[PDB]
DNA sequence: GTCGCCATAAATCAC
DNA sequence: ACGTGATTTATGGCG
């Protein structure tokens, strides 16, 4: 009717490693983006997108307090 | 956990009356949150869930 | 020509 | 078990 009317889950291991890096540094360096991608079999975009989603999740965590 | 009969009635009345563009603005989401007795995030979740489930159920 | 935030889609989770 | 409200992957628009 209207124009508006017209994904892979990560393993518990991939999420564990991605979380570990975020807990160390909330921001990803160019070198870490390539190191994480190779070790976890995810693309460089996937690691970047994850960090952006995790920062956005952290935003909603701090705001949830008040 | 599940929204009251009235809250869901309010959300559905909005959705179907705005079927051309069911994307309420920040203030419209706030007005809906105050009326339903829920949060703005809950309104955003509800609309997101409603838009996908409506288009699939066609 | 780079990046990150935000709202959102769609799939999936889970109380 | 189910269903609905919440969360997880992924996109594009915009500053």
């Amino acid at each position: 009717f209207y124009p508006w009317m017209a994904r892979q889950t990560y393993t518990r291991y991939q999420t564990l490693e991605l979380e570990k890096e975020f807990h160390t540094n909330h921001y990803l360096t160019r070198r870490r983006r390539i190191e994480m991608a190779h070790a976890l079999c995810l693309t460089e975009r996937q690691i970047k997108i994850w960090f952006q989603n995790r920062r956005m999740k952290l935003k909603k965590e701090i705001q949830a307090i008040k | 956990r599940n929204f009251s009969k009235q809250a869901s009635e309010i959300l559905n009345e909005y959705f179907y009356s705005h079927l051309s563009n069911p994307y309420p603005s920040e203030e419209a989401k706030e007005e809906l949150a105050r009326k339903c007795g829920i949060t703005v995030s809950q309104v955003s979740n509800w609309f997101g869930n409603k838009r996908i489930r409506y288009k699939k159920n066609i």
